[PDB]
């Protein structure tokens, strides 16, 4: 019942969750921008930045600077989300790498799309077939997997898969240690160890 | 392992060659006739099939035997050098033409050599007059010196013994020994039948002998004594 | 929920006993029970039963449906229908559990029964994957589910709430 | 052997599928548009992209790469029909237009080891080198027979296990008339097609632990018939079948399986205003690229712009008289242990088109240039290219040079010195081109260089060997500590960094076939150093440049090379690596037309002159 | 007649009831059906096979395993057939796309002990055997057809889905037209072919299988077992694996005269030992969390012998290994340790060598006196079965992935030592002989023993006690010169200790504390080394650049003072030996970034060796 639970992402809705440590991860992974205005004494870090500067900046920072007429700067896709990629996750979901790729895919995907790209439509339709084509082999595996290695069944899946596949697992081995018994015995906790 | 060494005509050859008779699973080689490639293991062409094939040498034939060794330091080093896992690690390993494997060798060497010049020097040590190394003395459990020095009435006891023993084997110490076939007979019984099992030596005892065993061996300089010799101890009480 | 929650439930529902021991009525918060009288037949709770029984001081009765017939007919149908079937018990895994592995002595036929029993558990467990990857395939937004036990849902229930909440944000995420 | 019957009704459906597919005029016309240039070009091959497929048709799509030979029969008959209502005159030209696919094929991309049983009718999608390829040979696929007692032709069409027809056929070439009279074939009128066998080998860098690579046979007909020779690596797309054998009356369940091809695509070398900006803004543009040239490798700046010269290549020049003078630039390293010989070979290696590795111990005089073979198609012995052979207008990097034997040497100074190699061996005296660069990396003989000893004993190899070699550098591992500091920085930093895609206690992956389109998915400074991607391309844009020779760096090269000689002269024979001679003179302008590569100049200018006269001093004047 | 098919129809129906009942546990805690546990969960992975244990089978019913035992080849088909029935009704219904049932394979185990190579003797022809032994050999992975059709030439009369018989059992085709009348032609002697769409293939795989190396009778040399591997038994093992195969003893059926090709089709391999279970997991977390699992590492290394505690830290540090890394212009940077043993007789480096051979996961030991630059890197032959010229592995590409264990290593040749400098450096191997042109992978450690020039190192003789070059000695990321020291009171407690060893070899081999067991450090070494891959961190990384600055300074001066080169340099490689040595330090504790205590450490460790060199 009361067992310790983190803050839940909140990457694929409108808006991240503020304490959510996925999210914060998510969101440090850089973006490619171009400078729309000069921004002076910024050269310390990329004398002034010039204006017209293509450079990659935290997805955080972007979001911040970032307005719908484009005054500090301009936003560009990642290569993974667009139109190239697309059709590669369109090919077969189940055998692209989204730990690679993302390990963030589907949260940085969905707030990508509040940068107001016109192949925002084409960006969601991506992400949601994508999750669609990889359902089934989640859920098997995941339902299906008991008291083996799953390192190789987790390797490619991105960050959201891994908690949906842990969730299936945590359902199989409270079946099966009902099933076997061990579900009765009072247990001291994990704080145990130490 | 056991190495005879020393001058000529004192019978280590005619001991060898004793071995060989009467112990089974024998192999007898001699000095430059031996080569490191014949002695352990050798790699040929299958004679009909021509894929390369791994083939057993003396110390593999050998292998729950003993392997005998004349002309000991007449052999090349390249040859000489060969036997040396044979000899400890009781395997031969060979990596070639695809061929990747060990072989069992657990054979007893048995050797006997010459010193330098053919006489042995009482003025130096062995190590000083045999010319081989130390891994190959540490090698040897047992290391023998035969010496062919004048002495009047043990060459008379000597020459009366050969003069019998040539008249006994025409074609026609005090305790007496077994006939050679019981002897034989007592052998492989005691091989094959009993297994000695260590309970307890004495620790103390073989400690200090051996420490300052190694203390006079750096001494004089006159056989390296390394850790086989403890071991030695060991093999020779079982 | 947890599974042990699951059984938590399951040992409210009522199986019969012979007690060798006389009790009169006993008037529990959840409802009077007996009395007890040495030989006969009285119908109780599962988890006063199983206790009564560990205790040895009671005999359990299996359910009516209990019955090697009864389950073969049940398990052939749900293998022919495409839906799930109404079942015999809505805790019928988890009475099957309780009652074979504390009172097999007194169940005939418990290896039958426990075969069966597996049996329907399999064919329902397959009939929610199917009705799973059909959901997700099909981008549904509802589903009927009538005839589906507690134990049933709750095996793969918390994943797929968890998946479809991700598909429905992944869907809508378009809305402003 | 080789006829199949279809079910009419789905493969009507099917080619009603592809027909409305290729009929493209409504939409953009990408397919109405290829069809056009397959007419216009004189080809009867199209490639279509399954990623196209399935944006109209999902399930047709998956059908197809799932169900190939059916689905390709099909989709070729609609290609037919398309074709003639296009041109009618066209379509009769050709006996059967083909289809062969590109894009991304899902889980059927693979290599020769995860091609299993399981794939078998599929299209899959097969990356891997090439290791082998027969000869090409006829096939006949319909044959004219004259019949001249009975005075008419009959036409007959053959198939095999290969060659799945769907359509009636034989596998008996006739001799008889159904009366018994002779028949004479007509050749001419006969139909016959190009047929070649390939093995495609696994990349051996993805191989599993303890593993060898894994082959496949691939069969290659028609125009695919000589797309791909030994040591390209390529991507196969075609139909994975077993072929069904039988020895007299008796057969063993063991079938081998090939590859039939559909389509075969290159993985090399594959707009210039980027390369024109670069070249006209930078200055010494050659300095950018030579420091940017192996990153990982600090300091060692004249050896990689002798590289760099390398990789650009001077001229080939053929005289009226026909005497010849390569533009192949031959570089020699000789040097302490540690010093990056080995690391500069596999950069160049990892970079350069057609860069083959050898080392001294690990190769022989036959593996260099040629050895005898026995077609396994055929058991006819024949050729098959050496490394060298295989490096033809490309590199050959030779680690361990020292330790070559002097009969495999034998072989190089034939190829270095006239860029060939002849052979007598098989049924056939021949003279293989080998015009290739020579990278050659050796340590001196004692392992470290010896400064009490002449450079003339400290390099093992004889003189005449030495001759062959533009450029001679010694490397020594100088112990000053400022270079220690600043090289152990380099190094440091290099060893802490970690790619993007990768977590901070991630092992390095074994490969796989991560590869999963048939095109590169992803598509001039560093993310002011030029990036490694634009420099292979620019390099391959300024490798084509061919510049001219100009009378003034001409002059000053004649002056500067007769300079050199007097202080070849005034040298003593410890302070000199290599005498001066004519070849210094022809090294001269060729690293000086390497120069004018480097800048795009088209003319070789005093600039370039310069800094080949630079490089040439710096290499030979050295003790 | 039918009464076959009736036996067949009832123990086929034995074996589904068997499948199907099977329970594993007591009513005190709980029950789980096993088999049908096993078969939903690997039917639903997509696996479709099962592993049979013949203990579980005697239980339930002792006639099915006295069938399977006397006769596997005709009761394992319908226990597969029972396994195929099992799985459908145990995963009914299925989602779309998965609709058609699939074969399943059933793979057999047991714990009965085994026979010998050479206990197969005719009287066990085509009986169940179970034989340890050595994969030597692993073929390219094939297809097998398993149901052909065969059509008439003249009529296209057609035979449908005929089944062919597992193993290396081929099929006869028909001599004449089957079912109908003899008209005219009557019969092509051939009259049939195989169609070729219609045929169904799995894959198969050949190997060989030596006999173990302690059961082969004295002077005779290991005899070799034919192997034949189906299905998902293909590329279960490589050559080097130790085995226990399950399997049908059986002849080939398409010198002598009746002579016949014996081979096993195997049913089960157990690899006597890439995968961990969670409990082994969670056991390796806990013991790299520990903070003494370095000392715990080394106390395990070689027990058996006293002393050399640095030496045995070298070898966890070379058993571990650094991290291999691909820097962005895509050169390599090695991350293996080697590590040469130069020295004194009877100091237990062979003792050391055949430790770290048998502790590695991967290792192979080979003498250098009985080696070769073909045996040891790899050799290219022609095949007898095809004229062809293929490539073998040597030690070097047998054991890439861990450690080549090189005794005598003063004693092969120096032609054959320069074979494996790219080998030990750039971890390849590149071939271009008999037209074949390839690089192949090595990536393995190289532990190597060696001999002083002049057998003991002979103080007073300094750097010509080394006849190695400095090219292969700057290769070495750790040279131990290793002198046997005569101390009395080191000779005593030796001694003690070996007499002690000697004495307790009949203890019944009891458990032992504060060390690791070898077949557990060896599944550590390789969770590790599958697991993390360190990087130096900053500071670490200055702390080790101005002591690498310290330690150049200190060679040139000890050269230039002795006017004489040293046969051992210190080089760029050895910056990155100490780099290399640092993470697999931190890659024993599992951490992502090594720390000043590891650098120190390794600085600690490469000063053993400075020693050596000054
Ligand atoms: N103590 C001895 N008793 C009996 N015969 C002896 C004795 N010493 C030597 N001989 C004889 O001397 C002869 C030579 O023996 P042999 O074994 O060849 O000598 P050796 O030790 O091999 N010398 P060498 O071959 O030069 O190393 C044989 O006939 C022996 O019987
Ligand atoms: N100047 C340098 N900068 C960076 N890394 C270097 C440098 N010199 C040597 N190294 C490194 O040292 C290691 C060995 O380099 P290597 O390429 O083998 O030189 P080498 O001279 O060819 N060795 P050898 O074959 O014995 O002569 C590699 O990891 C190199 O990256
Ligand atoms: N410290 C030790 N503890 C236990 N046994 C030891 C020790 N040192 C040596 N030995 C024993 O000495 C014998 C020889 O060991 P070995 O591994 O061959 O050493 P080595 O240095 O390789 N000899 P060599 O091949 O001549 O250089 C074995 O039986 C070891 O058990
Ligand atoms: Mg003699
Ligand atoms: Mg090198
Ligand atoms: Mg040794
Ligand atoms: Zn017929």
């Amino acid at each position: 019942s009361e067992a310790y639970f983190r803050v839940e992402s909140g990457a694929l809705g409108p808006e991240e969750n503020f304490l959510s440590l996925d999210d914060i991860l998510m969101s440090h992974e850089k973006l490619p921008v171009r400078t729309e205005t000069a921004m002076p004494r910024l050269g310390a870090f990329f004398n002034a930045v010039p204006q017209g500067s293509k450079l990659e900046l935290p997805l955080w920072l972007a979001k911040g600077l970032f307005d719908n007429k484009r005054r500090i700067l301009s936003v560009e896709l990642p290569k993974i989300y667009q139109e190239g990629w697309r059709t590669v996750f369109s090919a077969d979901p189940n055998v692209v790498d989204l730990h690679k790729m993302g390990p963030h895919f589907y949260g940085f995907g969905s707030q990508l799309l509040h940068f107001d790209s016109p192949e925002n439509a084409d960006i969601s339709q991506s992400l949601l077939q994508t999750f669609i084509g990889r359902f089934r082999r989640i859920m098997d595996s995941s339902q299906n997997a008991y008291n083996e290695d799953t390192s190789a069944l987790v390797a490619r899946l991105d960050e959201m898969e891994r908690g949906l596949f842990q969730t299936g697992q945590k359902g199989l081995n409270d079946f099966q240690c009902w099933e076997k018994g061990q579900a009765s015995q009072i247990t001291a906790s994990n704080l145990v160890q130490n | 392992n056991v190495l005879l060494c020393g001058d000529p005509g004192t019978a280590k050859s005619q001991f060898l060659k004793y071995i060989e008779k009467v112990s089974s699973r024998a192999i007898f080689t001699t000095g430059q006739g031996a080569s490191a490639v014949g002695l352990t293991a050798y790699v040929q062409r299958h004679p009909v099939s021509r894929e390369w094939t791994l083939e057993a040498g003396a110390l593999v034939l050998a292998d729950r035997g003993v392997c005998l060794i004349d002309e000991f330091d007449k052999m090349n080093d390249q040859d000489r050098t060969s036997i040396h896992e044979a000899m400890e690690q009781q395997s031969i390993s060979i990596s070639k033409a695809g061929i990747v494997t060990s072989l069992q060798a657990r054979c007893t060497v048995i050797a006997a050599a010459n010193p330098i010049g053919g006489r042995y020097d009482p003025s130096l040590t062995f190590s000083e007059n045999v010319d081989l190394t130390e891994p190959i003395i540490s090698r040897f459990d047992i290391l023998c010196v035969v010496r062919d020095t004048v002495d009047p009435v043990q060459d008379e006891m000597l020459a009366r013994f050969v003069v019998g023993s040539h008249v006994r084997h025409h074609p026609s110490y005090g305790v007496e020994p077994l006939p050679q076939e019981v002897l034989k007979k007592y052998i492989i019984y005691a091989k094959e039948r009993v297994h000695p099992k260590l309970n307890q030596m004495d620790q103390d005892k073989v400690a200090k002998m051996y420490s300052d065993l190694r203390k006079e061996s750096m001494a004089t300089g006159s056989i390296p004594i390394t850790v086989r010799h403890i071991e030695s101890m060991i093999r020779m009480a079982e | 929920m947890d599974a042990a929650e699951v059984e938590f439930l399951a040992e409210k529902e009522l199986v019969t006993i012979i007690p060798n021991f006389s009790l009169d009525k006993i008037y529990l918060i959840g409802g009077d029970l007996g009395p007890f009288n040495p030989g006969l037949p009285v119908e109780v709770p599962l988890w006063l039963a199983i206790n009564l029984k560990q205790r040895q001081k009671c005999r359990l009765l299996p359910p009516e449906w209990m019955d090697v017939e009864k389950l073969e007919k049940m398990r052939d149908h749900e293998r022919k229908e495409e839906t799930f079937t109404p079942m015999p018990s809505p805790y019928y895994m988890e009475l099957t559990k309780l009652l074979l592995n504390h009172a097999s002595d007194n169940i005939p036929k418990a290896d039958e029964i426990r075969t069966l029993v597996k049996d329907m558990w399999d064919t329902r467990i397959a009939k929610l994957r199917v009705s799973a990857d059909s959901f997700v395939r099909q981008q549904e937004a509802h589903a009927k589910l009538d005839n589906l036990t507690l134990m049933e849902i709750n095996t793969s229930g918390t994943f797929l709430t968890q998946a479809l909440n991700h598909m429905y944000k992944l869907r809508t995420n378009l809305q402003p | 052997a080789g006829t199949v019957v279809l079910d009419d009704v789905e493969l009507r459906e099917a080619q009603r599928d592809y027909l409305d597919f290729l009929d493209d005029e409504e939409d953009q016309g990408i397919y109405q548009s290829k069809v056009r240039e397959l007419i216009s070009d004189n080809q009867y091959r199209l490639i279509v992209n399954v990623n196209d497929l399935r944006r109209k048709n999902e399930k047709r799509a998956n059908r197809l790469l799932n169900n190939a030979f059916e689905e390709l029969v099909a989709f070729q008959r609609a290609l037919k029909d398309f074709v003639a209502s296009i041109d009618a005159t066209y379509a009769k030209q050709y006996e059967e237009f083909y289809v062969g696919l590109e894009g991304s094929f899902g889980s059927k991309h693979v290599s020769p080891r995860t091609l299993t049983s399981c794939f078998l009718s599929c299209v899959v999608c097969v990356e891997g080198i090439v290791t082998k390829c027969s000869l090409v040979r006829p096939k006949v696929v319909r044959s004219v027979h004259y019949c001249p007692a009975t005075k008419k032709t009959i036409e007959r069409r053959y198939s095999d296990l290969t060659t799945l027809v769907a359509f009636p056929s034989s596998s008996v070439y006739p001799t008889k008339d159904e009366e018994n009279n002779p028949l004479e074939t007509e050749y001419g009128l006969s139909v016959y097609k190009d047929h070649q066998t390939i093995t495609i080998q696994e990349m051996p860098e993805k191989a599993p632990a303890g593993q060898l690579p894994r082959s496949v046979d691939v069969i290659l007909d028609d125009d695919l018939v000589d797309k791909a020779k030994p040591g390209d690596r390529v991507q196969v797309v075609g139909t994975y079948r077993c072929l069904p054998g039988k020895k007299g009356g008796y057969t063993s369940g063991t079938f081998r399986t090939v590859l039939i091809a559909c389509n075969v695509k290159q993985m090399s070398k594959d707009i210039a205003k980027i390369k024109k900006f670069s070249k006209t803004r930078s200055k010494d543009i050659f300095d950018q690229l030579a420091k940017s040239l192996a990153p990982s490798i600090h300091g060692h700046d004249y050896v990689k712009k002798a590289i760099l010269c390398l990789l650009l290549g001077g001229v080939e020049r053929d005289l009226e008289n026909g005497s010849h003078i390569r533009g192949d630039i031959n570089i020699l390293l000789i040097g302490d242990p540690s010093v990056a010989k080995s690391q500069l070979l596999r950069y160049v290696l990892c970079t350069a088109p057609r860069a083959i590795p050898t080392t001294g111990r690990g190769s022989s005089g036959v593996g260099l240039t040629a050895a005898v073979t026995t077609d396994q198609e055929t058991g006819e012995r024949r050729l098959e290219a050496g490394a060298m052979v295989l490096a033809d207008r490309g590199v050959v990097c030779i680690d361990e040079f020292d330790k070559m034997s002097d009969m495999d040497r034998t072989a190089i100074h034939e190829v270095m010195e006239q860029g060939r190699v002849t052979i007598a061996k098989a049924g056939i005296h021949a003279r293989l081109n080998a015009r290739c660069s020579v990278l050659a990396a050796a340590n001196p003989v004692y392992g470290r260089y010896d400064q009490y000893k002449t450079p003339m004993e400290n390099i093992g190899l004889q003189d005449s060997l030495l001759s062959r070699f533009d450029l001679l550098f010694i490397m020594l591992d100088q112990m000053d500590p400022e270079q220690d500091r600043e090289i152990s920085d380099h190094v440091l930093r290099m060893h802490r960094y970690r790619a993007p895609g990768e977590q901070d206690g991630d092992a390095m992956p074994l490969g796989s076939a991560v590869d999963i389109l048939a095109t590169d998915d992803p598509n001039l400074h560093g993310t002011k150093m030029v990036s490694a991607a634009f420099m292979k391309k620019y390099i391959h844009v300024a490798k084509i440049i061919k510049p001219v020779l100009t009378q003034e760096s001409a002059t000053y090269i004649a002056e500067e090379y007769s300079r050199l000689r007097s202080q070849d002269s005034m040298s003593s024979d410890t302070a000199r690596t290599s005498p001066v001679t004519a070849r210094t003179l022809e090294t001269l302008i060729r690293l000086a037309t390497a120069h004018a590569k480097a800048r795009m100049s088209k003319t070789v200018d005093l600039q370039d002159a310069e800094e080949a006269v630079e490089l040439v001093q710096y290499a030979y004047f050295k003790k | 007649a039918d009464e076959g098919q009736a036996r067949k129809s009832q123990l086929q129906r034995r074996f589904k009831e068997f499948l199907r009942q099977y329970r594993v546990g007591t009513d005190r805690t709980g029950f789980t059906f096993k088999y049908r546990d096993e078969l939903k969960r690997h039917y639903n992975l997509g696996e479709y096979w099962i592993e049979v244990e013949m203990e579980d089978l005697a239980s339930f019913d002792e006639d099915l395993a006295d069938y399977l035992y006397k006769q596997p080849a005709e009761h394992l088909q319908l226990l597969e057939e029972a396994a195929k029935e099992v799985a459908d009704e145990v995963t009914r219904p299925r989602p779309s796309g998965e609709e058609v049932l699939q074969d399943i394979q059933v793979m057999l185990k047991s714990d009965a002990s085994p026979s010998s190579i050479r206990s197969l003797k005719s009287d066990m022809m085509s009986h169940l055997v179970k034989i340890p032994g050595i994969i030597i050999a692993a073929s390219a992975v094939r297809a097998k057809a398993t149901r052909i059709s065969i059509q008439c030439r003249s009529c296209r009369n057609t035979l449908t889905n005929i089944a062919m018989r597992p193993g290396l059992e081929g099929y006869a085709l028909p001599r004449k037209c089957n079912t109908d009348q003899a008209g005219r032609p009557k019969c092509p002697l051939d009259p049939y072919f195989i169609m070729p769409d219609k045929c169904k293939c799995v894959d198969f795989q050949t190997l060989k299988l030596q006999e173990l190396p302690d059961a082969v009778p004295h002077g005779e040399m290991p005899r070799h077992m034919q192997l034949y591997c189906d299905r998902y038994l293909c590329d279960k093992v490589v050559p080097g694996n130790r085995v226990t195969i399950m399997g049908i003893y059986s002849i080939k059926k398409f010198v002598g005269v009746g002579i016949r090709s014996s081979y096993i089709r195997v049913l089960g391999i157990q690899v006597d030992t890439g995968a961990v279970s969670p409990q082994e997991e969670e056991e390796f977390r806990r013991l790299a969390a520990l903070p003494n699992v370095y000392e715990v590492i080394s106390k395990s290394i070689a027990p058996s012998i006293f002393g050399g505690t640095d030496m045995k830290k070298a070898i966890a540090c070379l058993l571990f290994g650094g991290s291999r890394k691909r820097l962005p212009d895509g050169l390599t940077r090695r991350g293996d340790i080697n590590l040469l043993m130069l020295g004194d007789p009877g100091t237990a480096k062979s003792q050391l060598l055949k430790f770290v051979e048998k502790c590695s996961p991967i290792g192979v030991y080979t003498s250098g006196k009985g080696s070769s630059a073909a045996g040891l890197t790899a050799s290219v032959m022609r095949d007898p079965s095809s004229r062809n010229f293929i490539m073998e592995g040597g030690a070097m590409v047998l054991a890439d992935g861990g450690v080549v264990c090189i005794d005598e290593f003063d004693k092969m040749r120096e032609d054959d030592r320069v074979a494996i400098h790219e080998a030990m450096e750039q971890q390849t191997i590149s071939i271009a002989k008999a037209g074949i042109t390839t690089t192949l992978n090595s990536r393995c450690s190289v532990l190597a023993a060696a001999n002083s020039v002049f057998g003991r190192w002979d103080e007073t003789k300094g750097e010509d006690n080394i006849d190695f070059m400095p090219t292969i000695l700057s290769r070495f990321d750790m040279i131990f010169i290793v002198k046997d020291e005569h101390n009395e009171e080191r000779d005593v407690m030796l001694a003690k200790h070996v007499i002690t060893l000697h004495v307790s070899a009949l203890t019944q081999t009891q458990a032992v504390e504060g060390e690791i067991d070898l077949a557990k450090l060896k599944k550590f070494i390789a969770y590790c080394r599958v697991k993390c891959g360190p990087r130096l961190s900053a500071e670490a990384a200055e702390k080790l650049k101005n002591r690498y600055i310290i330690m150049r300074s200190g060679a040139r001066q000890h050269e230039r003072d002795s006017d004489r080169r040293s046969s051992i340099p210190i080089t760029v490689r050895q910056l990155e030996a100490i780099v290399r040595i640092a993470e697999a330090l931190s890659k024993m504790k599992l951490q992502p970034f090594a720390t000043e205590a590891d650098v120190e450490e390794a600085l600690r460790l490469f000063q053993v060796s400075t020693l050596d060199a000054a």
